[PDB]
């Protein structure tokens, strides 16, 4: 689960 | 064996060897003083990292000392308990791979309900557990088959597992332990390549519409539910919850769970295209467009219906035309985005670029992606060569020669020392926490 992750 | 090839095959390994414990080492270490790091995402890699270090540390150099002197001379006790750990590791990096194709693939088709209840603990229960069964799997019968036969059959100086005595049994074995768990990981990773769209497209919506569990009033005064699932336009506080008792199965008594409203956009969204498909408007562009800008579309369909939707006639063309700009403009125009402006300008985006940035950015679980192939290409190739030539072991006796069996059996080790190379170079703060480490000068 990274999908929500900042770049 | 000859002392060149001793000194080179042990140099080597050795190589090897320190690069695993490093690599796999430093995994353990950044975790545990990096705050940053520390997710639940990470609890699975440093449980790979135990099973890569395990092997990285005592089974290679081992396994290779063994098969440079020719006989083991630790004895018994040494021989059974070091083939008890390198294959209860082993299964447990086997079964951690598992445990994250399985979570990768339920993040991805359940991304609301599953995604609540990944938490800290059951990461660690789920982990534990998996290294429970691998210890359970092989220890008890790597060392203690041998008093229940009653006698030790391995030769004097030699070490290698009793029960293992037939081809077909260590094949039944390898079907069980090796062959299915890489047949379950490959149909999952396709099928969260085929399912990677869908969850996009649930996400826009809920971005769009929002998620209430307990029943609302809509914009125009009915009563709605879940991710935008209007129940009936009645004004009867109990006329809703009729229908959606009826639209779950249960009593519902207002409220659902995510995974039920999950359930009412699937069928929800389904319903949407089934009907994009029959309308004879929207059909030619939705079928002209791309998957990103099929969800633009979608989402139309689910805010204003077929009939709203289609009297967008020349910006609907301009779609069609692949003038993005122009109908990007000529949407602009319309009430439409005059009432719900900030939700209409992300759809806009989306028509305009044809990607999913209005909404939100996957370059991580792009990257995040990247890495899991590898390890798990890395993890069959180094594998394979062994599992086959057990498979063709059992219908030939001694087609395959020790030579190829003891390379075969050290090549598995290798992707120890790949694990950590793949996530943890290309993936910052991983990266900088290695380099901090190594320098000595960490705090905080
Ligand atoms: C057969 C024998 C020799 C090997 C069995 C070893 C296990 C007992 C180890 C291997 C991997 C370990 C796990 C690897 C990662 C984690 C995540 C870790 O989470 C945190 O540390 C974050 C919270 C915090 O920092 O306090 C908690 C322990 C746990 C479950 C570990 C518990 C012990 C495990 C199951
Ligand atoms: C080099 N190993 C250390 C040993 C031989 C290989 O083993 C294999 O790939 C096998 O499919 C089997 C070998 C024999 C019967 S089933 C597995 C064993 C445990 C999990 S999968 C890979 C690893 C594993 O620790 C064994």
């Amino acid at each position: 689960d990274y999908k929500d992750d900042d770049d | 064996k000859g002392p060149w090839q001793v000194a080179f095959i042990g140099i080597t390994t050795g190589l090897l060897s320190l690069a695993t414990v490093t690599g796999n080492l430093l995994v353990l270490i950044s975790f545990k003083v990096n705050t940053e790091l520390k997710t639940v995402n990470n609890y699975f890699l440093l449980s790979l990292a135990c099973a890569d270090l395990i092997i990285g540390t005592f089974s290679m150099n081992l396994y290779t000392t063994y098969l440079l002197m020719g006989h083991w001379a630790l004895g018994t006790l040494a021989c059974d308990l070091w083939l008890a750990l390198d294959y209860v590791a082993s299964q447990a990096s086997v079964m951690n791979l598992l445990l994250i194709s399985f979570d990768r693939y339920f993040s991805v088709t359940r991304p609301l309900s599953y995604r609540a209840k990944r938490t800290p603990r059951r990461a660690a229960l789920m982990i534990g557990l998996a290294w429970l069964v691998s210890f359970v799997l092989w220890a008890p019968a790597i060392l203690f088959w041998q008093y229940l036969v009653g006698e030790r059959t391995v030769l004097a100086g030699q070490c290698y597992i009793q029960f293992l005595s037939q081809p077909i049994i260590t094949f039944g074995t390898a079907m069980a332990a090796f062959y299915l768990p890489v047949t379950v990981m490959c149909t999952l990773y396709w099928r969260i390549y085929r399912e990677t769209e869908n969850r996009n497209i649930f996400e826009m919506l809920r971005i769009d519409e929002g998620l209430r569990l307990k029943i609302y009033k809509d914009t125009e005064g009915y009563y709605t539910i879940g991710i935008g699932h209007l129940l009936t336009k009645s004004p009867s506080l109990n006329a809703a919850k009729s229908e959606l008792d009826k639209a779950i199965g249960r009593n519902t008594n207002g409220v659902i769970t995510k995974d039920e409203a999950e359930k009412l956009f699937n069928q929800d969204v389904d319903a949407a295209v089934r009907g994009i498909l029959r309308n004879a408007k929207l059909k030619p562009v939705y079928d002209s467009l791309d998957a990103v800008r099929r969800a633009a579309l979608i989402n139309m369909v689910f805010q204003m219906g077929e009939t709203g939707v289609a009297g967008f006639t020349n910006s609907l063309r301009m779609l069609q035309q692949k003038r993005w700009d122009e109908a990007a403009v000529n949407l602009a125009k319309s009430r439409w985005y005059n009432q719900t402006p900030n939700r209409a300008k992300r759809v806009i985006t989306t028509f305009r670029t044809g990607t999913w940035d209005a909404y939100f950015s996957l370059v991580k679980e792009k990257k995040a992606a990247r890495t899991l192939s590898a390890i798990l290409l890395a993890f069959i190739l180094t594998w394979t060569p062994y599992n086959i030539m057990v498979l063709v072991s059992t219908f030939c006796k001694d087609c395959v020669p020790e030579t190829l069996w003891e390379l075969g059996y050290w090549l598995c080790y290798v992707n120890s020392t790949i694990n950590p190379m793949c996530y943890a170079l290309c993936n910052k703060a991983f990266r900088d926490t290695f380099r901090l480490l190594l320098l000595c000068r960490w705090d905080k």
